[PDB]
């Protein structure tokens, strides 16, 4: 617990701004996945 | 292993300072420069393979097919312990007030706390003196000699009705032979039988590698003969070590094969068994 | 037989202790276990028979799907076996992941496999005694059509406990094992042996049978496709084609992987029985 380097925070708005991220990189890949299962 | 707190103390310094481009690219080129040097020594290691491959079948704590036995691998950190006095004698004799123990080996002791049972009012001990030796001998009476080959340790006083005692010694001590001296007031010179007290006696040590030392000719002369012995011992034992190498690369040759064998601690494949007693018990011996 | 009796028909026991005076008498038996059943000879009987059949299906249900509920643990172990990293502490030397392994299928899952053994057995030997049964009572009612020889074992209970599951492990073992047998039987003859090369048999042997297998048998493997090459330039070239280029491919990469160096003997014995042949 003495050694330095092992310990080598967010606020709220940032924390909404990541989850909205998120979710649109949920969709995206979603869509992504459903390209691939469309008919030929 | 030694340099954990020195390259610590070097990250976190290179981490708080700010530098030019430079020194940085110094910095970073001479980290580099190390783990690519590092990774091509054990890429190339004569026993990388063994221990590659032995890594995953057995568990073992070190490396004992090494050429040249490595000073800081062989040599731990080992604390000290509560040892008592009887476990590690070999030969004691008794006199009217004093006491004359030899050890099994050498050992470097710390404090000694020593307790006293069954005390009668009648006499009791006021003064204790500590001597000690690293001298070997073989046999008691011959270092029964009080002046010359003694060591003063320490003298400590006790209140009257004292039962434990604490000799601390500010910078321990590596001995061999040992004397308790009772300055102030009682023995038998047989036996030791005491009327008066039973006394007990405890250790803080640890097992000590130490030889005697040398103060004149033929001393030399016998430190350059059991030198030599041991160098013969080693090479003899170091030759025997040695000599495990090839059945090993031949268990391993064999274990890569993974042929299947038709017949639970006992249901494991042989070789796999043989690996772990051929590496874990006798290379490590 | 499950109950015995022993009769003195012509010449003494006593009725409650059994004790005899005028001699003593021993017993000894040539026998072995038996998986049989209680015959069935009216209809209490194949209620009975029908309601243990349904006792027997449901304890194997149960032993089987505690059979099965070891798989998830077994692969788990594999997992971490594989990744062969280094722990620090001589049978209990050996790594500990290799004892859980050793324990979970050889102590474990070959317990529950014996059980659901002796469970089929059970249940086979009584489906049998019910449909002879059923059989001998259709008859009865009927009697109240010639077959041959060979229809009659086809109809009868004795063609039904000698073929193999569809999707077993050991009998396609067993079934690989004869073919390289009769293979290394056929490649004796010189015409059978170019027509087998012909066939394309030496890269199946190389990429499949070389490294699978007993011993035994992957030596077995070896022979053949030395023998396969034994007098052809062409099969040669090929297998030295085969060999070169797996050594080269894996000696590309080994710098990076040993594993890929290290696993490279069944080419180089390969290798040493073709050149051993003169
Ligand atoms: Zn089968």
């Amino acid at each position: 617990s003495q050694f330095l380097l092992t310990r080598l925070k967010m606020s709220e708005t940032e924390r909404q701004s990541m989850e909205s991220e998120r979710a649109d990189r949920s969709l995206f890949v979603q869509e992504l996945l459903l390209s691939t299962l469309v008919r030929e | 292993r030694k340099a954990a707190q020195f390259v610590d103390l070097l990250g976190y310094f290179s981490l708080k300072t700010p530098q030019t481009e430079k020194k940085l690219k110094e910095y970073s080129q001479k980290a580099v420069e190390i783990l690519r040097t590092q990774n091509h020594i054990l890429t190339n290691h004569p026993n990388s393979n063994i221990y590659n491959t032995l890594s995953g079948l057995v568990e073992f704590d070190g490396y004992y097919l090494e050429s040249d036995p490595c000073l800081v691998c062989n040599n731990p950190e080992v604390p000290f312990c509560y040892i008592k006095l009887s476990s590690i004698k070999v030969d004691t004799r008794y006199t009217t007030t004093q006491q004359v123990v030899k050890l099994i080996g050498s050992h470097t002791i710390s404090k000694v706390t020593v307790k006293i049972g069954d005390l009668k009012r009648t006499k009791m001990v006021r003064t204790i003196n500590l001597y000690y030796n690293n001298r070997t001998v073989q046999a008691i009476v011959e270092l029964k000699n009080k002046p010359a080959r003694w060591h003063k340790a320490k003298k400590v006083q006790l209140t009257p009705g004292q039962t434990e005692v604490k000799i601390d010694l500010p910078l321990p001590i590596v001995a061999s032979n040992l004397m308790i001296e009772f300055a102030d007031f009682f023995l038998c010179n047989a036996c030791g039988f005491c009327k008066y007290a039973r006394f007990d006696f405890m250790l803080y040590a640890k097992p000590c590698c130490a030889v005697d030392p040398i103060e004149n000719e033929e001393d030399r002369k016998k430190a350059v003969s059991n030198i030599n012995t041991l160098l013969d011992k080693a090479d003899r034992v170091y030759h025997q070590l040695m000599g495990h190498r090839p059945q090993l690369e031949n268990l391993l040759c064999k274990v890569n094969e993974a042929a299947p064998e038709k017949p639970t601690s006992a249901s494991v494949n042989r070789y796999i068994l043989q690996l772990a007693q051929e590496y874990c018990g006798d290379c490590k011996n | 037989a499950s109950n015995l009796m022993i009769e003195f028909a012509d010449f003494f026991l006593c009725n409650a202790c059994g004790f005899c005076k005028y001699a003593r008498f021993d017993f000894m038996l040539y026998a072995k276990p038996c998986c049989a059943v209680d015959p069935i000879e009216n209809e209490e009987d194949r209620k009975k028979a029908v309601s243990n059949i349904n006792t027997l299906l449901d304890k194997a249900d149960r032993v089987y799907h505690q059979l099965m509920g070891h798989r998830p643990q077994l692969e788990n172990l594999l997992c971490k076996v594989n990744e062969a990293a280094p722990e620090k502490p001589t049978s209990a030397s050996v790594n500990r992941y290799i004892l859980q392994l050793a324990q979970e299928y050889c102590g474990d899952c070959k317990n529950s496999f014996d059980e659901l053994s002796k469970i089929i057995q059970k249940v086979f030997a009584s489906r049998k005694e019910l449909l002879e049964y059923d059989l001998q009572q259709r008859e009865a009612a009927t009697k109240s059509p010639t077959f041959t020889a060979s229809q009659y074992r086809a109809l009868s209970v004795l063609g039904c406990g000698h073929t193999s599951s569809t999707k077993c492990y050991g009998c396609a073992s067993a079934v690989t094992e004869h073919c390289i047998t009769l293979l290394r039987a056929l490649a004796t003859n010189p015409a059978l042996r170019h027509i087998l090369v012909s066939q394309g048999l030496i890269r199946e042997l190389f990429d499949y049978n070389l490294r699978r297998g007993a011993a035994a048998m992957r030596e077995e493997v070896r022979q053949l496709m030395c023998l396969l090459t034994r007098d052809n330039p062409e099969a040669t070239q090929q297998m030295n084609d085969l060999i070169i280029g797996k050594v080269s491919t894996a000696l590309k990469g080994h710098w990076a992987n040993p594993d890929l160096a290290s696993s490279l003997q069944y080419e180089m014995l390969l290798l040493t029985d073709s050149i051993s042949k003169e």
